């Protein structure tokens, strides 16, 4: 708002990072228990367990 | 045997391909594209002033 | 399967082959026209990088049309031939 | 296992002419290979021919 | 294109498999239709495998 028209804005250290990290895994999590109820669904063999 | 134990249990069989789906899904994402795999030699330049 | 037929089916060497014919006969042509059919938009394949596509195209579908065809007549003759050898050295 | 059955029928008419086509090709293919295998050595020449 | 390739290929293992279970299950009235599965699994493992 007050330095716009010139002044460009940049970031460093953590900041960087974190701006940029536009970071996966969010699915990751749900993966997870989809896996784990797979490999459960075959152990008990019943997909509903 | 290892044909049957399959047979036997459908729902393994079907749990192991699913498994490997997702994985497939997963890593498809993943992986780059390119047009071809590099096959362009390397190059290095040494420039000199006289 | 003629390899089955000739060591523990019970089969004559010459019966083994032409038995083996007509029981695989099926499979092997279904699988080598679902190849062939797979590799066929290749061939026929317009738009960018088309050229690639054709040449690969080309050779795999002639090739397996040769598989398909010609090969499968002549490779029971080589059971026999071979295992004909083999009786032969056994004595 | 699951799901395939004896109890299916009446293929379509496209479907089953085709077959025929097929099984009549196979016997072709079994009279074929019994010529051949008579003439062990004729056959044998064309594949070096080939 | 190694994909397109591949579809041709890939059912080729699967074709074997219910090709001759199909036979087997119109040769034969009598066998169940897992005892199908176990019996042409016995005759196309070499097959598939090979």
């Amino acid at each position: 708002q007050s330095l716009g028209d010139e002044y460009s804005i940049a970031w460093s250290g953590s900041a960087y990072q974190e701006v940029s990290s536009k970071g996966a895994g969010a699915y990751a999590f749900v993966l997870g228990m989809i896996f784990v109820f797979l490999i459960l669904a075959a152990q008990y063999e019943r997909w509903l367990m | 045997m290892f044909s049957k134990f399959f047979i036997e249990r459908p729902i393994f069989a079907s749990v192991v391909a699913i498994i490997i789906s997702i994985a497939g899904i997963i890593g498809l994402a993943n992986l780059p594209v390119e047009q071809y795999p590099s096959l362009t030699p390397p190059t290095v330049q040494v420039s000199a002033t006289y | 399967f003629a390899m089955e037929e000739r060591l523990k089916k019970g089969k004559s060497i010459f019966e083994a082959a032409i038995n083996a014919a007509k029981l695989r006969f099926r499979p092997i042509i279904m699988t080598s026209l679902a190849f062939t059919f797979g590799v066929l938009p290749m061939i026929f394949a317009t738009g960018a990088g088309s050229a690639s596509r054709h040449s690969l195209g080309t050779g795999l579908i002639g090739g397996m049309i040769a598989a398909s065809t010609l090969a499968i007549f002549f490779v029971p003759l080589f059971f026999y031939l071979l295992e004909n050898f083999n009786e032969w050295l056994d004595k | 296992a699951l799901f395939l059955t004896r109890n299916e029928s009446k293929p379509f008419y496209f479907i089953q002419k085709f077959n025929d086509f097929f099984d009549w090709s196979t016997s072709v293919f079994s009279s074929g290979v019994a010529y051949i295998l008579k003439r062990t050595i004729r056959f044998v020449l064309v594949f070096c021919i080939m | 294109f190694a994909l397109v390739l591949a579809i041709g290929i890939v059912v080729d293992d699967a074709i074997i498999v219910v090709e001759n279970i199909d036979r087997i299950l119109h040769e034969d009235s009598n066998i169940s239709v897992k005892d199908a599965a176990i019996k042409a699994m016995n005759e196309v493992s070499s097959p598939v495998i090979s």
